[PDB]
């Protein structure tokens, strides 16, 4: 008998708590694609190479539409693509937005717009001698721009802004503020989506619309209650956009953090237990620290959760049998993944690094991120066999892209937290695409058996039908 | 004349997103359907104050 | 002027929630839905009244 | 008086019937939504035009 | 034949009416995760640990979304967290609402504000000279927020009123009173949910929602008879919110009462009949003095409530076969579950305990509650076995995380009502993992037969699959 | 066991990236007719067979329906069917509009209409005596009519104009002017879709309908914000009417370019993983200038994407498993398919050359294109056959109406990547309709193998199901 076993998930127990952890592959992608005798394969991650030098490490990255290039904020300095073209003060990320007037950074509560003529405005109240309204700005947290306004949020307070049309530098002349008042919560986040200017609350998300009144002082934006969501976001870049909608992390108010996709004013969460024990394991503050976006190469629709210790990526392509994580991550150890910023340009995918002050792009043919060896795992789910033993262990793998051959190490689990002996295996050889990968006499299985296969390379992995002799 | 004194009333005030086949709604006739509720809010709300503005005209007129 | 005396036409007055699909909407949507035929109609003659009366009072004022 | 001057917005103009689900809606039921639409977009024409002559009529008065 | 016994839920006879109830697990939570040869594995209640003292019982706890801290009322104290802010008289249980300008606790009839610049602040009609419209304003029954007006229920009476907005502490100036005047109900308990307000009372539940009038004495709320709903709430906090609506217990009024779930204008019940025969086994009165509330932690989304003298949790999560209910209690014997008011706080489930003078915080690691030990249990189906011989009786246990090793007592009845000799089981072990717990030479099973599993630890318990081989 | 094989997609790994891609049928097309043993049969694409000449490559074509015959620019020189009605500057690709008085089209810039009575006119600004209001036309990039108003975009810019009713040479007397501004993106181009005008543009998608407004200086478009899709096309003609829709390419703003349809105010992928990598491998600027069309013969609904190095056809029709895309080439080698802009006229298919200057209708008598030979390839998928013999390989072939004989190539691969020794079968016959296309003693496949065919023929290739007796 012939049993093949899954690699998109592998069970587990914790042992902190004996629970029953879900083991997620590292550094791996499932794809459901139907190859062989398997109904999908695991490839690894794609590598880094460096691109070119910034200095300071990375802070934000957006698709300038209007200017048809990629804006990055790297250490003190702003990045049009190659080229510099501005200065950014502060240490920890940026919230950013463009117009067609300007580039805009959210830096140190100040809204700072970065023109394409060359010259800085900074947003401030209209002056006196105008006659224009005063408001309390205050200090911004996160911006955003819609309609020819760039729209910013009071820290501390639900209360945001919009800028005049006329003049960007300064909000608008008679209705510039706003306030998320469903519920006494401080807007953490402000975000975009189709016509309607999202504030992101700490326990509400509520939609904004423009109402299109032309009487000087009348309100430009009405809230929608029918869209209003009654989760919240855990921290200010804990937001971001995915599948025609928002996807966030749950803020502690509304209960334990969870994963969350807005669908029709309604949150559904896509974060499995494990994935939910994981995101509670971290503080608040930590949490809030939290920086997550979108990334989508191939088939893959992937977001991307930058935790402080977890990087976790949900692959929506690959998630019909459930929510599929996978967690990435830089060297041997447990060191975080030193890519983050991910955006698309131009043929290329530009990630920033979180270390060393330097952009470095996705490429697809190596799994090397740096020139540095990288680890990928593969967990598979425990199952229970009395007094069977397991010979033929056969996993299918593309070959021959390899500079070096590489080596996969097999080792077998049978509480479930603890593994044994690691079997060096010859997985990938350069030049050579007909190698089998197979382990002979694995062992005998007493109450319960689980395999993890581990593979340090700089050239890509892939995996795709885990295949066991049962006899 | 009088008739322009009393305002018509309305019905519920907006779908609220929970009494929609939210499955079964693309997503533009989602967004229509709450576009519409605003909307008939928003047309009685003028209906009415042209009446009040057309009934305040007849009187003093 | 002119335009005020003509009432716009207007769909048929009301759903006969036997036409709805029953088995799809929740009762509180098709309520909801009953109340807006109700409610566009209402609508319908108050506007229709409104624009009567603002083109007596804009006849007589001439 | 002066909030008669300005007209109130519209949503979208109208039902596509490309949009909507037709496996769901009966025929009369499809053809009511549209009706509907066209209704509601004729019924804010109307109100707007109402309003505009009680707008003039308030301040001829005046 | 090995066939397999599911554990979520025991069939039995109630002795008292011979009748067919559904016999509970007891400290015991179900988990719909497929590992090894079952589709889910039961997991204990996690444990409580003190956190630190307090001065009375629990009476109430919300999470303060404006200062982001939570505010729980223990005896005749408020705390906000750790500290103390201020003094609330009374001994009963206390709803509380929240707002930017402070916070508001009802108590004694009254809606005391305590201000977060530490003055404090009673609910009482406009001074006379003001010349605004006064109110009968009666006695305080439940309160709740929305849109920066504190809601209140006069008590025994269908009438509720709204704080005026310049002025938190008296009611709004023109239209602060409205009427829930559908049926004679009086509102029971009052609510928000999304941009309602929500009037549960004795036979019917309302919604408002807010007109937008700006002429003075206008209503500012109309009820919306499309999402009326004609069930109602038994006592005044027996309502809660739960997966983005409100589950409640139904009044006498309307029959029965029973557990349901409000959805788009129409109540569904989620209690089985035994959990409506235990519902119905207390009076009135102390129906009407039971209190609910939801926890959410991992994947669970539970719904406790506390009634006299059993605490019902319902777990959505694991309900797909049908409604899951769990029963917790603390001690050996049949006593009320001490833990209440649970609240999710920055990393930390905190909770009130009903006896003692305490508040602790829920622990993962371990099941005991303040260092007690805690009684589990899980019963098995009858079911009809003729002249059949069972004999390995084994249930997958994780185990390594005890500081003392655990035993499980193993018991069988035949009549369903009494049972058996209890058999001693080595279940848990420290630092090991791979331990069995089976038991073999179960005995002769005459007409039918069920089984109940007894531990008693300070440890977690983590029991996957019972199967048993008939022969 | 005889087993058959799918031909409609090959299996396969990348040489460049040992990724598991799709080896797509060439020159072949998936008809899903149930037939013998087959649910579908493979049929080669119809040949082309000159017409008559032209001046220069193809450039564009289009339906004028009013004048119920298609006009076509190739070269410097329109084309009215046979006759030669203008001049045309310029040498790339151009968009063209039609109306009842004129039509038009798009080239340097500038909306030049061809009016059927013998004059051109140019669109500009109205005379500066007239009074009425003057505009900043720029440079016009992409055109279109409706209701009777050449519809064209300013080329850089998010605005867009109307021609006026009474004179179209101008643009409208008052509101010629409209912006789609609800994103800071240029609109890439322009289409008509029912009664909306379309506005593609770098990010966001927008509809905008007529108002019908009387007034001078009212704006007779108003955006629809219900329909946006916030995808957007990648080049200025990536787009085209399809399936009562619009088909493109997205833009790199929204991530890796992908061909999606807009259905409902969203946008569905219809490109396969293999499809996305192929058009990833462009650059940025390659990918805009490439073009897509649609093309409709018998039950075939064909999206033909005429890319610099590759030519896509994704068949509606045949697309019940799955996503079918074949791919496109003319010759013996990689070269690009010569055919484009296709056009179906009065019982024949035209379309242009785009490296000849000719013009040549589809014939699905033959299948050579301007009386050359070429190539049909089919790959059926990689399957894992261990130590298992096959002996007959059988495709059915329909035959007789070929000029000469024909021969088939069969090779089998081991690895995936490289093929064997190419066996010559007599595929075709002239005058013979019962000749069997068979092989025997194909090998021993001692992991797996896959099978590629190639067939050299100025004849209709039709290839049924393709079995083999594994043994």
């Amino acid at each position: 008998p012939i049993q093949q076993l899954p690699m998109m998930k592998g069970m587990g127990k914790d042992f902190k708590n004996a629970d029953y952890i879900d083991y997620l592959p590292v550094n791996m992608l499932a794809t459901p694609k139907e190859i062989l005798n398997s109904s999908g394969y695991l490839r690894s991650f794609p590598g880094i190479t460096k691109r070119y030098d910034m200095n300071g490490v990375s802070r934000g990255v957006e698709y300038n539409t209007a200017q048809n290039a990629v804006y990055r904020v790297c250490g003190g300095k702003l990045y049009k693509g190659e080229s510099e073209v501005g200065d950014v003060a502060g240490s920890g990320r940026v919230s950013m937005a463009h117009g067609r007037t300007s580039q805009a950074v959210g830096v140190n509560g100040q809204l700072v717009e970065y023109r394409y003529d060359g010259t800085v405005k900074t947003v401030s109240n209209w002056p006196a001698d105008s006659g224009f309204t005063q408001y309390e700005l205050g200090s911004v947290r996160d911006i955003t721009r819609l309609r020819g306004r760039y729209a910013w949020s009071k820290d501390g307070t639900d209360s945001w802004f919009i800028t005049d049309l006329e003049d960007e530098s300064h909000p608008d002349r008679y209705s510039a503020q706003y306030r998320a008042e469903s519920q006494p919560d401080g807007i953490i986040g402000i975000g975009t989506w189709r016509d309607f200017i999202v504030c992101f609350g700490s326990s509400t998300i509520e939609y904004f619309s423009l109402t299109g009144a032309t009487t000087a002082g009348a309100a430009l934006y009405v809230a929608q209650p029918s869209l209003m969501v009654q989760k919240s976001i855990a921290g200010t870049y804990c937001k971001t956009p995915f599948a025609d909608s928002y996807a966030f992390i749950s803020h502690p108010a509304t209960g334990a953090p969870s994963v969350y996709i807005i669908g029709s004013g309604q949150a559904s969460p896509i974060a499995t237990a494990s994935i939910e024990k994981i995101i509670r394991s971290y503080t608040a503050e930590e949490m809030a620290t939290g920086v997550m976006e979108t990334l989508r190469f191939d088939s893959h629709e992937l977001l991307i959760i930058h935790l402080p210790r977890h990087v976790l990526v949900y692959d929506a392509s690959s998630s019909q049998n459930g929510p599929q994580w996978c967690v990435l991550k830089t060297g041997l150890y447990d060191d975080v993944y030193r890519g983050v910023d991910f955006m698309y340009e131009g043929n290329q995918i530009t990630c920033g690094d979180k270390s060393e002050a330097v952009v470095g792009q996705l490429q697809f043919d190596i799994s090397s991120q740096y020139d540095k060896q990288q680890e990928h795992l593969l967990f598979t789910p425990l199952f229970k066999a009395d007094n069977a033993r397991c010979f033929d262990l056969e996993v299918e793998s593309s070959t021959g892209v390899a500079q070096y051959a590489d080596r996969l190490f097999l080792s077998a689990t049978t509480d479930g937290i603890n593994y044994g002996r690691e079997q060096m295996i010859e997985q990938n050889e350069p030049f050579v695409y007909d190698k089998r990968v197979l382990w002979k006499r694995v062992g005998r299985i007493r109450r319960l058996i689980g395999f993890k296969l581990r593979v340090i390379t700089k050239s890509p992995v892939t995996l795709s039908g885990c295949q066991i002799r049962l006899e | 004349d009088p008739s322009l004194n009393n305002p018509v009333v309305i019905q519920a005030t907006r779908l609220d997103a929970s009494i929609l086949p939210r499955n079964v709604f693309s997503k533009s006739y989602l967004l229509y359907v709450i576009a519409q509720g605003t909307d008939v809010g928003a047309i009685a709300g003028k209906a009415n104050e042209a009446g009040q503005g057309a009934y305040d005209a007849q009187v003093k007129n």
